[PDB]
């Protein structure tokens, strides 16, 4: 949602 | 006594002089932008040889950059020079 | 008035046949002391160790111009340019 | 740091026992200074430390733990002044630096 | 000094390591001397100037020597009064100009000597010890109640000849005794003359350490260690004991083992002299050295500059190292460089450097009359200094500022 | 008035001489500040090498390791991280693309790690309380990252400067998941040469369901 | 009485006599022995008096600014 | 009572001390936990460097404070 | 404990913005539009002075040795003028208006605010720009330096922030409250005036809701609060200095009512209401024993312990 992330 | 820091004697490697140097290298037409590029090339060559020329003297504790120390600077970079000895 | 480009060939043969030094002495011996200012201050130059630097810088530029003029010729023209000099230095390893 | 094993006294890892032997059975000069192998082992350790640091950095950036020669070429040739010291040399099993000259890309 | 109280912590490290400043002074300079507080930096110059900088914006506040008493020749030394208000300055013009910053460009009083000068060192703001060239005694210049007579008492007992002991060239007053002044001959003996501030002077110590031409003697500010700079390539730190009756012993020696070079200037840390900082002499000496004065080893090397460095000053209030250029004339300056913190952005921020394993508490799933004083200034800072003895701020020249907009 | 006349002869002509004080775009400045209105306005009128480091941190294991011999215990001498002996100069300031951004103060080249992301280590459940609680109090800044899908890393209260990186769907930096010594770390590499004082960018990859970047070729939302 | 000025013009006057005579009387003091380091005072007291002869260049516009002051009201 | 002696580069310890303990008594407890000799330790509280002979009560050290420890590693 | 001595100025006239007593405690500069009224307290003498400024001068700063007055106004002029020798310097740097400034405790670096979220720094003699301090999100109203050392710079502003800066290198150094973001509450009451103390270890703040607090910034929290038994004025604050043990805080209300708070308690002992009762108050200052007052109409009022 608003959590930053790598590769999705 | 007197105190001068030199400025712009690289303009002594003169535009006709880089022409004569080119002639012995066998060239016919020299673009006008060469004369600020050779000066760039020469100023890089002179640095690396003097920095090794000095480092040899400064090791031997002298204030004169003698002719054998210049030659060892050249001999180290695989330019060997043959008229000054050893 | 000669054809442009034939005084050149009359000047190539003249310099290649002789062995005197092509840069003037005093504008060179001053350049060496300017560059030797950086690495040590107030050096003396045993005055045959500037002749040992003309004869190794002149004979370096001339071997570079022989390698520049082969590159300009290879790009199908007869005029060396700074995009040749930078190639000849890049192929020898220097830059 | 210690008093035995002369490298311990300088606080190094590279041996000064082995180096001081190899400076006399190598015939570099007649009499080797007793300070000399220490300074020589200090320079050698520094380079082995610097080249193993940039190797290891490029091993985690390719997700692998141990170091294979492909990392050592990337450590040397991507550096500005370790490539210059190792200019003429050739690292075995060690790839190339990836570059493509500009006019080869399409447009 | 309240920056460092919350800077925050992590600034006490007892040296600076990064060079941060460079006074681009065109007219080359020999001696530099900070103010007693971290405010100003006096720059003893070659052509007879004494430029005085304000250390906060690296640009001068005045250059004294306009009205009266300009050092005509080169200036070798400059010290300050205990507060930072006066300034004794010894140059090669054979004069020793005592300045007053209140009337800035006008010298307060001077005195003609027997030759050029090596140094000056101020014990009380009036009295000052000045080294005359090749004289076996130092003529202490006591600025008396009358401004015309400075009794130049010989700093020597009446009959103790030091011919064979040498010639007085340095004299550094003891900080925590203030009446003994140790003076260095030119053949290795060190005379210790105790002023009564009458003129009796007891020779509390006369001893040869080594057959060298003594260049410089410094004392720790707690008077505990004393280091000497011989003309041999050695620094000899001692351990100083005085109650009078004085006694030293060889703690350690410092030498350039590799390069085997001479030492220009040496300086001690603030509290007890836990650090020595020296500047080497020869070619390729591009960096000041540091020494753990107890262990004896080369702890750190302050690799900032590009060529030899001559004078070293260490004002601990700013924790700075001023160091003049031997060749360029430029004045390198190291400084303890604090980095910023984003934990100053919000009053609940926090800067961690590890991925911390926060452990779960319960409620993550559950939905003033104290003693107030405004009168006392703080007595100490994080270095334990003598703050709250209000330093003599510079009086900005408010007689000549009004023209100073127009043409200097 | 004759007194005022001799002040006026100075004060009439020289106010067309001394008042060369026009530098701005000259907005509506006719009102005085004497009534002291608030005027909440969103009007923005502001602007919108590694050798020594690697040898510096080399001296720290040249010091710390001499006297760690029996103990031992972490106490901050536990190498005092890894992934820090390469960090960079990079600072924070008022950003062109948001409140606070991160800027390369050194001309960093093509594929070169800047900074690891530091903060708390919290799992997916406790993330969702925190994701709603901060918004319930209205912080309105999502400082959580993803290492493996059942744990996140929080950067609201604790953390390193690496939170301050903004978003731009035309990226310059990305964050791979490199493990050191058997836990994951979030390290943030580069894609292009980043200039001196250039702004650092990133894709956040909010998958799946407003981009204030002001750059043309980018999706208006996130 | 012009009490707002006269403190300036007296030290303008001090340049004429007192700063003058402390700088004048060094030079006749030479004339009793005769008339480099033995009496190198010659050239430096022309740099000193350079700052004195440019002092009258600068002490004008400190007294001329006041002429710009009393016409201001 | 409990303190933190949180060291310069970023990590914390948890000690048990009394406010009547000397600083050297606390410096003994760090050495028992780290082997770091007490002579190379400086304990910092409200920016003030605390002395070996003084107690925790003297410097208004309270429950769960964070003390600062700055070791000086010898030599070389 | 404290009472009225004398009123010497008449009320109305031009806009009265600032009143500042010099630290020597005898020379008062009343700041109106482009004219400076100088009032020597000895025989209640008068003196008129006029500057080279054009608009409403919102700021005033005294020299620490009482020999200069500088001022900045909304037209970006930053002028430095002598008290008797007139205009000497000028700086001209800011991209937004200036509200307040302050001298160094050495008098060499006057701090200077802009309204475009940036504090800038000038060395007076060199007249150039030193360090930029742009860490805020509003028109920054008051930037104060402590009286004794010149170490730190506190920045209170219209966004409700109390942020302490550096003066040597110029980074923000401590924050004492939250912003528009990072709480989202209507607890973002803007700050009007931040004043340091005499020694400089405690700060005083006045927020836009007429509530005055005294911060112990070294610890991060508050130790005093002062309320009256919403504002739209940038009213002045001070803390009076009687020779008795208890030195009293003073602020002015929206009206011309000025009560004085016992700072060693949390309450009042006294209130001054017999003056300024027509006009609303914008600034105050003090001296060892001679405190002035001001409002949009410039009635200065001496008081004494
Ligand atoms: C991973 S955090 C970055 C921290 C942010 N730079 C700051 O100053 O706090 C997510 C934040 O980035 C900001 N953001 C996300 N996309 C943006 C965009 N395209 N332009 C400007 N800001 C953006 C939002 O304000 C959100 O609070
Ligand atoms: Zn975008």
């Amino acid at each position: 949602a608003r959590t930053m992330q790598t590769a999705r | 006594r007197h105190r001068k820091v030199l400025r712009d004697n690289i303009q002594g490697i003169t535009k006709p002089a880089i022409r004569r140097l080119a002639r012995r290298g066998g060239v016919k037409r020299i673009s006008g932008l060469i004369y600020e590029e050779t000066r760039g090339v020469l100023k890089v060559f002179l640095e690396n040889v003097i920095r090794d020329a000095v480092t040899y003297t400064e090791h031997a504790k002298r204030k004169t950059v003698t002719a054998m120390d210049v030659v060892y600077a050249l001999k180290r970079q695989g330019r060997t020079l043959y008229g000054f000895g050893g | 008035r000669y054809r442009p480009g034939t005084v050149a060939l009359r000047e190539i043969r003249r310099y290649q046949k002789s062995t005197e030094l092509l840069i003037r002495k005093l504008p060179f011996q001053r350049l060496v002391r300017e560059i030797a200012q950086d690495f040590k201050t107030d050096l003396r130059f045993q005055s045959s160790a500037v002749m040992a630097l003309q004869e190794a810088s002149e004979a370096y530029l001339v071997g570079l111009f022989e390698d520049t003029n082969l590159c300009g010729i290879h790009a199908k023209r007869v005029t060396i340019m700074p995009k040749d000099i930078q190639l000849a230095r890049r192929i020898r390893g220097e830059r | 740091a210690k008093a035995k094993t002369r490298s311990s006294r300088a606080g190094l890892q590279f041996p000064v026992g082995r180096v001081h032997r190899l400076l006399r059975k190598g015939n570099y000069a007649e009499r080797v200074g007793a300070g000399a192998p220490v300074y020589l082992a200090a320079v050698l350790e520094y380079l082995t430390a610097e080249i193993l640091e940039l190797a290891g950095n490029a091993a985690r950036d390719n997700k692998k733990t141990r170091i294979i020669p492909r990392h050592l070429q990337l450590a040397v040739r991507n550096d500005e002044e370790l490539n210059k010291l190792l200019g003429r040399v050739t690292i075995a099993q060690g790839g190339v630096l990836p570059n493509i000259q500009s006019v080869l890309l399409p447009k | 000094a309240n920056l460092l109280l919350q800077d925050p912590f992590g600034v006490l490290k007892e040296y600076p390591e990064k060079l941060t400043h460079t006074l681009e002074v065109p007219v080359a300079a020999v001696c530099v001397k900070f103010s007693p507080r971290g405010d100003y930096l006096a720059v003893g110059c070659s052509n007879g100037a004494i430029i005085i900088y304000d250390m906060d914006s690296l640009k001068p506040i005045a250059m004294l020597g306009t009205h009266s008493g300009a050092h005509t020749r080169s200036v070798q030394s400059v010290c300050w009064s205990n507060d930072g208000r006066y300034l004794w300055s010894s140059g090669r013009d054979w004069y020793a100009k005592l300045w007053d910053m209140t009337q800035p460009t006008k010298c307060f009083q001077q005195y003609k000597f027997d030759g050029p000068l090596w140094s000056c060192h101020v014990v009380r703001w009036n009295v000052c010890i000045v080294t005359v060239v090749e004289e076996p005694t130092a003529y202490v210049l006591t600025l008396t109640d009358r401004q015309n007579a400075f009794h130049c008492f010989p700093l020597l007992e009446q009959d103790q000849d030091i011919s064979g002991h040498g010639y007085t060239l340095v004299a550094c007053p003891h900080p925590t005794i203030e009446s003994i002044i140790i003076t260095g001959t030119s053949k290795g003996w060190i005379n210790a003359f105790q002023l009564d501030l009458e003129d009796k002077i007891r020779c509390c110590y006369e001893e040869k350490i080594a057959n060298a031409n003594i260049k410089q003697i410094i004392i720790s500010p707690s008077g505990t260690r004393i280091a000497i700079n011989g003309s041999d390539r050695t620094i000899r730190q001692y351990q100083l004991i005085v109650e009078h009756s004085v006694s030293i012993e060889l703690e350690h020696k410092y030498q350039d083992i590799i390069n085997r070079l001479q030492w220009n200037t040496i300086f001690f840390s603030n509290h007890s002299g836990e650090y020595l900082v020296a500047s080497a002499h020869g070619s390729s000496a591009h960096d000041l050295y540091l020494w753990e004065t107890s262990s004896g080893s080369l702890v750190r090397v302050l690799e900032g500059a590009d060529e030899e460095l001559l004078d070293i000053d260490w004002n601990f209030y700013s924790m700075r190292i001023a160091s003049n250029g031997f060749e360029s004339g430029w004045v390198y300056m190291w400084s303890i460089v604090i980095p910023p913190k984003w934990s100053a952005l919000a009053p609940d921020f926090e800067e961690v450097e590890e991925n911390i394993d926060y452990q779960e508490k319960e409620n993550e799933f559950d939905i003033e009359e104290i003693a107030i004083d405004l009168c006392t200034p703080e007595k100490y800072d994080v270095r334990g200094n003598d703050i709250s003895m209000p330093s003599f701020v510079i009086p900005i020249d408010y007689e000549g500022v009004i023209i100073q907009q127009h043409w200097a | 008035y004759q007194q005022i006349e001799q002040n006026g002869i100075i004060r009439d002509n020289q106010i067309a001489l001394n008042e060369k004080e026009f530098d701005s775009t000259l907005a509506s400045t006719t009102g005085s500040f004497i009534a002291e209105g608030f005027k909440k306005i969103p009007d923005k009128l502001k602007s919108s090498s590694s050798r020594l480091n690697r040898v510096f941190q080399r001296r720290f294991q040249q010091d710390i390791e001499a006297q760690r011999a029996a103990i031992g215990f972490e106490s901050d001498l536990l190498s005092l991280n890894q992934l820090t002996k390469r960090k960079k100069p990079v600072t924070f300031a008022r950003s062109a693309i948001h409140n606070w951004g991160l800027y390369a103060l050194e001309p960093i080249a093509a594929k070169e790690m800047i900074i690891e992301y530091v903060g708390e280590s919290i799992r997916q459940p406790v993330a969702e309380m925190r994701e709603k609680r901060y918004i319930k109090s209205g912080i309105g800044s999502s400082y959580l990252f993803r290492i493996d899908e059942n744990t996140v890393i929080d950067a609201t209260k604790r953390g390193g400067i690496a939170r301050f990186i903004n978003h731009c769907c035309e990226p310059s930096c990305t964050a791979k998941i490199i493990k050191v010594d058997g836990r994951k770390r979030i390290v943030i590499y580069a894609l292009r040469d980043i200039g001196t004082n250039e702004e650092l960018t990133y894709d956040y990859k909010f998958e799946r369901e407003p981009c204030l970047c002001g750059a043309p070729s980018c999706k208006g939302f996130l | 009485k012009l009490s707002k000025l006269n403190e300036e013009d007296a030290v303008i006057e001090k340049y004429v006599n007192w700063i003058g005579e402390v700088n004048e009387r060094l030079s006749p003091h030479f004339n009793q022995p005769t008339g480099w380091i033995t009496l190198s005072q010659n050239d430096l007291s022309e740099q000193k008096d350079s700052l004195e002869n440019v002092k009258r260049r600068l002490d004008l516009l400190i007294s001329v600014r006041t002429n710009q002051l009393r016409i201001s009201f | 009572m409990q303190i933190f002696v949180k060291t310069l580069t970023g990590k914390t310890i948890t000690l048990e001390v009394e406010p009547s303990d000397t600083i050297e008594n606390v410096k003994a407890k760090i050495q028992d936990k780290e082997g770091i000799p007490p002579d190379q330790q400086r304990l910092i509280f409200a920016g003030k460097q605390l002395e070996d002979g003084r107690t925790l009560s003297d410097y208004n050290i309270q429950k769960e404070s964070t003390l600062h420890l700055v070791l000086r590693l010898r030599g070389c | 404990m404290l009472q009225f001595d004398k009123q010497v100025l008449p009320a109305s006239g031009k806009i009265s913005t600032s009143c500042q007593i010099s630290p020597d405690g005898e020379l008062i500069a009343i700041c109106q539009n482009t004219d400076m009224l100088v009032y020597e307290i000895s025989s209640s003498k008068m003196m008129k002075l006029t500057t080279t400024h054009k608009e409403c001068i919102n700021c005033l700063c005294w020299s620490p040795d009482s020999k200069c007055i500088a001022s900045g106004s909304e037209d970006f002029t930053v002028e430095i003028t002598h008290i008797i020798y007139g205009r000497i310097r000028r700086l001209m740097g800011h991209t937004a208006p200036v509200i307040s400034i302050c001298y160094n405790n050495k008098g060499n670096i006057l701090c200077s605010s802009s309204m475009d979220e940036s504090i800038k720094e000038w060395h007076v003699l060199s007249g150039t720009a030193l360090k930029t301090m742009s860490a805020h999100s509003d028109a920054v109203v008051s930037i104060d330096i402590p009286k004794f050392d010149s170490s730190i710079l506190s920045s209170g502003s219209y966004d409700g922030l109390i942020r302490i800066f550096d003066t040597e290198s110029g980074h923000c150094l401590k924050t004492l409250t939250y912003d528009k973001d990072w709480i989202a509450e209507d607890g973002v009451v803007p700050i009007s005036t931040v004043k340091f103390s005499r020694n400089g270890k405690f700060l005083l703040v006045k927020s836009l809701d007429n509530v005055v607090k005294l911060w112990e910034y070294t610890r991060g929290t508050v130790v005093r609060t002062f309320l009256w038994p919403k504002l739209k004025y940038n009213c002045g604050l001070e803390l009076i200095y009687p020779q008795g043990k208890d030195p009293l805080v003073i602020s002015g209300n929206d009206s011309g009512s000025m009560c004085v708070w016992n700072v060693y308690s949390k309450n009042l002992v006294q209130k001054i209401d017999e003056k300024h009762r027509n006009s609303p108050l914008i600034s105050i200052s003090a001296s060892y024993d001679k405190v002035a007052t001001l409002s949009l109409n410039g009635e200065c009022n001496l008081f004494r312990v």
